[PDB]
């Protein structure tokens, strides 16, 4: 499992992207399966490891004002969150202790979103949602509640001899 | 006389101006409203309830004379305006039985109005078949329809007609053997008929309602139509009279005795309070501040009232200007409306704001329990039968009806002559009989 | 009704260009992305390069708003309401820098049947409001213009409004002591009665200038009933906008002023050696509107559930007729003789009319063959 | 079915929503308000099996807003009995960040006396007490000056700016950027104040840098604005629900506000949930007209001039004492200069703009957002509130309804008590051809109200 924040809708696609613009070495170790050529999608990518959004599992799970990192430490982790503008990430590189603040600042939020997700209990619940609907782990980490009732619904007309409707697209 | 019964079928297909429109629907509530009080007083054979019921069907313009067949204008009037208040009482369960409650009493009426002869005429215009009989069949099957009759006394069989239906069609009265049988035909007198008639339009409006509260998100989008749908029984009397503005002279010095002779039950409270405690909340500040500048009180006198009633109270002189002046001044004024300047009606009293423990406000008849009710009744020196009748009305959701029962005890007379829906108007009343 | 054009638009644009698909526009995207949606300004002031925003389309972006950088773009030429194509890079989802702008198709023009080939040469002649001077009642341009079509026998004349302005001194003041109905059924009764001997056709169109009519866009036709049983054969009253066919000749006739309204709030790359007119006639052609501007000019009111079903342009026009308040032209754009002959009379002193020979040529050879085959632009 | 139910018991319910209900209790004990609340859940219960309601929170106190917009003191009940109570506010964040300090020290206090636990009469006396002050301190000039700086940072170069003119902080940033030394950019802040120059120019362009306030002599603080564009948004936006409390009285507090504020107030905001000839024509423009001989100007408001003995028609005699001219002759010009103020009110509305209803916001705009909310266009700027039109149909149908009823003489005189008083004056000045100009006036107003504007209502798309 990889726990990230904004993973689905940014940092995903933005390493991806870098991996073959400077044509890195075997990019399918981001995943489980050996594959040549990579599609341009990103859930097709990560074959293999189940990839959990803070933020995604946020909106299902509590209620906030917004849901992004330094709101989501305010309300659940009871917790101050500095942020560095992206404009300031440039001057940052003029001396040695200032270039430590950014890279500690970037140890600390991966500390913080492992925190967001062990205090909610994001990973045992998605195993029962799971397990009680009868559909992919993967799948209902992505979000969507709609997908998930559809294979209890699938199930039950199954086992009692019935003619499901084919996929629409 | 004239042809006024019609089963309320084929919508009209016309159009209408915005005023009419609001018009028909308006008039058609309060004949409506009217309607079930005039029920709620009498009983449905009395010369008064015929009377005023026929009287107000003139005052409205829902029968009068006549026109051009198609443009009479008071079917067309009556046409419109029903198949207009069906879509305000469609959505509700509640609204709906009082809705088919209500339209059938004005059938009965009108039906009860038609000449001996017209009325083979409606049945056979109404749904498909009811017949007469001649004076020799009538005569030749007398002793087995008297036979056939229920055990009311005596062989009385007077002048009425007498009409033969398909069997099924009467079917509550054959399964009992209470009418007469001849080859699937029944012999029924008029009584049993009209009950036929009310139960199968009854049931004919109890499918078109409950149809019509399908299709209802078809006029909700509607910016123009929203008062109609929601608002025709809320907070707003149905036709008000005793408004802001109007004319009157009032002294300071009398209001304690027009508190024992001329206010209605809630102000009477109201001012008992104020005048014990020499305050009162926010509510009641309101109700009895306006009801006081619908009697005719000026600014001044307001001002010097509340002034010298509050002083009392072990108040500084100043903080009575720095802070209640301004509510008052504002009241007698300009906008800031629809809460603030019209003197509230007695449905806004009974259905808004219920008070609270230390409150005084709201309708004694509704918010009293009916112990505490009794008690207060006591005090009034009612005599007992009074409050047996009052409680009783009461006891029927009908809480105006019972004002108006208190209004006529305490005046000494018969019939207030009126219906009530605003403490002013009770004022006003009261004071014309002086 | 906006959501509607946006999507024909931009359906039609995707086939004809052939592009994959279409990309929403708050979706953060690090390859280049094709957007479809709406040009328009961040505020309610005149529309310049810094103040340019897309709104997309309900099926697609759900109607979002993004700024646009036009820092990047070589040459382009924008106008408020106007519905786009762009291509660019939209990396943080909030700012797209557009590299490419998609260039507009028109419509295809009428195909002539066998009767259209075997009329002959007729001439038209069109003339604009207002018909009197600033200073005046005297009505003196146009009994002019009906001494001009007298003499010359034109086969159709082209009338357009005002013809009681309501912009005038002496009608803003109302100084008048006649109702406006009955002064302008006095000018029409001398317009149609001084050119009976002519035997020329005559067509109204309205303005929004007329003080007598309804003034909200598209207009129904002028009303008039006190014509003979001869006069109705040769007076005809439309619409505005109108598309009228003349011996299977296609005219556009429009009498407001689109050229000074997509002028005055039109931006573009190229300011020194360009033409303006040409490039407005350009937008107003392959945007498939009489009126493609949108919020329309501030004293300009247009009832939309109407303009949806009455304003749109049928073809490509052979001849279409703009008149306006800037200098007189004929030019030929796409295939289309664009003329705008001006107003007849121009504060205290006289203006222009148009004349035009129509004869359609042989149905084969280059593709297109302007069945207009000479304009001349003349004093009064 | 359920909100019948809560009001036959005498409760309240003042929210629901598909999956929520909020009732008012009325009740102080909090022991009886769990007790008042399980006989909600059998009385529900009763009528069906399966579904269940179940109790959520309680509130002390609410200030209902809209749907989740609110102020409350949430119950966090503890061991038998006692209960902590917790502030909590949701959806009362204003998007401007160019509020003056005062402005901001205000908005604090009023919304920090509301989530007090005092009764309701407590609040207004401290609230009403507060803003009798800052009217009188503003007045005096006993504010310190740094209390009215306004700070707001710039996204674009000044001279990019279309509304340039409109903005008080780009008209400040022009000002910096050519009379001295250092330029502003995309990105600065700029401070300023807004002050009073006699020069009659619009309050955007009277902002001037709080170094020049004292340096300058003849300019000083402009005091309406605050109050009015300043202070008054603030508070407005929070005690306007309150009931007993509206915007004109806000006003009244503050200084010699009303009758001018009750102008700029707002007409679709009275609506709560038929009305006289009086209260409904009271916000349409009157009718005016210059004489053609002296020139005076007249109004038109009733078909009669006056009350009571000497009431006449008003088209009878001129305004002007002086003029002997008669208006009933010149009816032509009446009729053309009504046909001239109705093409002006038929342009207005449809011109377009919407306006913003939060009244912190107030955006005002000419292009409708393809973006819409559940209650209409979803404003740009503030991306939570809803544009409403400027000029309503509703309005413009309202105003030529007035025009056809000052030249009403039909249905103004059976509208006059006394059936002999209309005997005496349709004899004296309403000859039968004096009842004919009258009908001419009428009928230009109508036919702009025949067939357009759905004063027409078609009842075959209504029921069918
Ligand atoms: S019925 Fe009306 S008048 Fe009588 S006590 Fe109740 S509110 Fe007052
Ligand atoms: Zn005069
Ligand atoms: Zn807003």
């Amino acid at each position: 499992i990889i726990v990230g924040h904004n993973i689905y809708g940014f940092e995903l696609e933005v390493l991806l992207q870098r991996i073959n613009v400077c044509k890195a070495p075997h990019w399918s170790k981001i995943g489980r399966l050996k594959r040549s050529n990579m599609p341009k999608g990103e859930r097709n990518a990560t074959c293999g490891r189940m990839i959990c959004d803070v933020e995604i599992s946020a909106k299902e799970l509590i209620r906030c004002k917004s849901y992004h990192l330094s709101e989501l430490v305010q309300q659940i982790l009871k917790t101050e969150r500095v942020v560095i503008p992206m404009e300031n990430i440039q001057n940052m590189y003029s001396e040695s202790s200032q270039l430590l603040y950014l890279l500690e600042h970037t140890w600390k939020d991966a500390k913080f979103i492992l925190q967001i997700m062990c205090e909610l209990n994001v990973l045992p619940l998605a195993l029962q949602i799971t397990n009680i609907a009868g559909n992919i782990m993967s799948r209902t980490l992505m979000g969507g509640r709609s997908e998930r009732n559809e294979f209890l619904l699938l199930h039950a007309f199954y086992e009692n001899n019935y003619i499901v409707p084919d996929k629409q697209i | 006389y004239p042809h006024c019964l019609q089963f309320y079928l084929q919508p009209p297909s016309e159009n209408i101006s915005l005023i009419e429109f609001e018009n028909l629907a308006i008039d058609r509530v309060k004949l409506l409203k009217s309607v079930e009080n005039l029920g709620v007083s009498y009983v449905k054979g009395t010369e008064q309830y015929q009377s005023k019921l026929e009287s107000e069907l003139r005052k409205l313009k829902f029968s009068y004379r006549e026109n051009l067949e198609d443009e009479y204008e008071p079917r067309r009037r009556d046409h419109i305006s029903h198949f207009i208040l069906r879509l305000a009482y469609c959505q509700s369960e509640e609204l709906r039985r009082w809705f088919i409650q209500q339209e059938m009493d004005l059938l009965r009426f009108r039906f009860s109005i038609l000449p001996k002869d017209k009325i083979q005429d409606f049945l056979k215009d109404s749904q498909l078949q009811f017949e007469a009989i001649s004076d020799e069949e009538k005569t030749l099957r007398e002793q087995e329809i008297v036979a056939s009759s229920p055990s009311l006394s005596g062989l009385k069989l007077g002048f009425e007609s007498i009409y033969k239906i398909p069997f099924a069609d009467a079917l509550d009265l054959f399964r009992g053997r209470k009418v007469y049988l001849e080859d699937g035909f029944a012999y029924v007198p008029l009584k049993d008929i009209v009950a036929i008639i009310l139960n199968e339009f009854r049931a004919k409006l109890s499918k078109a309602l409950a149809l019509t509260a399908r299709s209802l998100p078809a006029v909700q989008s509607d910016e123009r139509l929203q008062p109609l749908l929601n608002h025709l029984s809320h907070s707003y009397t149905g036709q008000d009279y005793s408004t802001q503005g109007n004319v009157g002279k009032i002294s300071l010095d009398q209001i304690d005795l027009l508190s024992t002779k001329s206010f209605p039950p809630c102000m009477r409270q109201l001012h008992k309070a104020l005048r014990e405690n020499h305050h009162l909340r926010h509510g009641g500040r309101m109700q009895y501040g306006l009801f006081l500048k619908g009697i005719g009180l000026t600014l001044e006198q307001a001002l010097q009232f509340w002034k010298q009633e509050f002083i009392k109270g072990k108040m500084d002189p100043d903080k009575f200007d720095k802070g209640y002046s301004y509510n008052i001044r504002h009241s007698f004024g300009k906008e800031g409306k629809r809460t603030d300047y019209t003197p509230f009606s007695c449905l806004k009293i009974i259905l808004s704001n219920p008070p609270s423990q230390g409150d005084y406000h709201g309708c004694p008849f509704r918010h009293s329990d009916p112990e505490l009710l009794k008690q207060k009744l006591q005090s009034y020196k009612i005599s007992p039968g009074g409050i047996s009748q009052i409680l009783d009305l009461v006891k029927g959701t009908h809480y105006q009806v019972a004002c108006q029962k208190y209004f006529e005890m305490i005046h000494n007379v018969d019939d207030c002559g009126f219906s009530l829906n605003h403490p002013n108007q009770f004022f006003c009343e009261s004071q014309r009989i002086l | 009704v906006l959501t509607c054009k946006i999507e024909e638009l931009g359906s039609e644009l995707k086939e004809h260009y052939k592009i994959e698909a279409f990309t929403p526009l708050l979706a953060p995207a690090q390859e280049p992305v094709t957007l479809l949606g709406q040009i328009g300004c961040d505020s309610n002031g005149k529309l310049n390069n810094k103040s340019v925003i897309l709104e997309g389309d309900r099926e697609h972006s759900s109607g979002a708003q993004i700024p646009v950088d036009l820092s990047e773009l070589k040459e382009y030429s924008l106008f408020p309401g106007q519905v786009v194509i762009m291509e660019g890079i939209n990396t943080t989802g909030r700012k797209l820098v557009a590299t490419k702008l998609y260039e507009g198709v028109p419509l295809p023009f009428y195909q002539p049947t066998e009767e259209d080939a075997d009329f002959e040469q007729s001439m038209v002649l069109v003339a604009c409001g207002p018909y009197t001077t600033s200073d005046s009642i005297t009505y003196d341009p146009l009994l002019d213009l009906i001494a001009v079509i007298n003499h010359d026998r034109p086969d159709v004349c082209i009338l357009f409004g005002p013809f009681l302005d309501a912009k005038h001194e002496q009608v803003e003041n109302c100084l008048l002591t006649s109702p406006f109905e009955d002064i302008f059924k006095q000018c029409l009764r001398t317009i149609i009665e001084g050119t009976r001997s002519s035997g020329s056709h005559l067509v109204f169109v309205p303005s929004l200038r007329d003080v007598h009519h309804e003034p909200v866009y598209p207009q129904p036709p002028f009303s008039y009933s006190d014509l003979s049983r001869e006069d109705k054969k040769q007076v005809q009253f439309v619409s505005e906008p109108c598309s009228l066919s003349i011996n299977g000749v296609i005219f556009g006739l429009t009498s407001t002023d689109l050229l000074f309204h997509l002028g005055a709030e039109e931006i573009s790359s190229s300011s020194g050696t360009s033409d303006r007119f040409s490039r407005i006639l350009k937008h107003i052609l392959t945007q498939r509107s009489y009126y493609p501007l949108y919020p329309p000019q501030e004293d300009m009111a247009i009832d939309y559930e109407s303009f949806y079903v009455y304003a749109q342009l049928p073809v490509t026009p052979d001849v279409l007729i703009i008149p306006s308040e800037l200098r007189y032209f004929v030019k030929d754009v796409l295939g289309c003789v664009c003329v705008n002959p001006g107003r007849l009379t121009k504060g205290q002193v006289g203006g222009t009319f148009a004349r035009l020979y129509l004869r359609r040529p042989a149905a084969d050879g280059a593709e297109r063959q302007s069945p207009c085959i000479a304009v001349q632009v003349v004093r009064i | 079915h359920t909100k019948e139910m809560v009001q036959k018991m005498n409760l309240e319910v003042i929210y629901g929503d598909t999956d929520s209900i909020m009732i008012n209790t009325n009740s102080t004990n909090l022991e009886e308000v769990f007790k008042l609340g399980n006989k909600v859940k059998s009385e529900v219960n009763k009528l069906y099996k399966l579904l269940e309601i179940d109790i959520d929170g309680v509130f002390k106190s609410l200030l209902l807003l809209k749907k989740k917009k609110y102020a409350a003191l949430v119950v966090e009940p503890t061991s038998d009995g006692n209960y902590v109570t917790k502030q909590e506010l949701k959806g009362l964040d204003i998007v401007r960040r160019d509020w003056c300090d005062l402005a901001k020290d205000t908005g604090n206090f009023v919304i920090g006396q509301i989530l007090s636990d005092q009764s309701r009469d407590t609040i207004v006396e401290n609230i009403q007490k507060r803003l009798i002050e800052i009217g009188e301190n503003v007045l005096n000039g006993s504010v310190p000056v740094s209390q009215f700086e306004i700070n707001k940072a710039l996204t674009k170069d000044p001279q990019d700016y279309p509304d340039k003119k409109s903005l008080p902080h780009v008209h400040v940033a022009l000002w910096i950027n050519s009379q001295g030394g250092r330029k502003v950019k995309a990105g600065d802040t700029v401070s300023y104040v807004i002050c009073q120059d006699g020069s009659n120019l619009t309050a955007s362009q009277r902002a001037y840098a709080p170094e020049q306030l004292q340096k300058q002599d003849n300019l000083t603080i402009d005091t309406q604005y605050y109050l009015a564009q300043q202070i008054h948004p603030v508070v407005a936006r929070i005690c306007e629900p309150i009931d007993g409390i509206d915007a004109v009285l806000i006003a009244t507090w503050l200084g010699l506000d009303p009758t001018q504020f009750r102008v700029h107030h707002y007409h679709k905001d009275e609506e709560n949930d038929q009305l006289t000839d009086e209260e409904k024509y009271r916000d349409c423009e009157r009718f005016k007209c210059p004489c053609p001989t002296c020139g005076t100007e007249n109004i038109y408001d009733n078909v009669f001039d006056g009350s009571g003995t000497d009431m006449e028609p008003s088209l009878y005699r001129c305004s002007n004492i002086d003029c002997k001219a008669s208006p009933l002759t010149f009816t032509v010009q009446l009729s053309n200069k009504l046909i001239m103020d109705i093409r002006r009110f038929i342009k207005k509305y449809y011109d377009g703009w919407l306006i913003c209803e939060e009244p912190t916001c107030r955006n005002r705009t000419r292009h409708l957002p393809l973006q819409f909310s559940r209650t209409g266009p979803l404003c740009p700027a503030c991306m939570k509130a809803t544009l409403q039109p400027e000029y309503s149909d509703k309005s413009l149908y309202t105003q030529l309804c007035f025009y056809r009823y000052i030249f009403d003489a039909e249905c103004a005189l059976e509208k006059l008590t006394t059936d002999h008083e209309k005997d005496k004056l349709k004899k004296q000045f309403f000859t039968p051809k004096v009842l004919q100009d009258y009908r001419k006036l009428k009928n230009t107003a109508e036919q702009f109200l025949s067939r357009s504007g759905y004063s027409e209502v078609n009842l075959s798309k209504l029921f069918a």
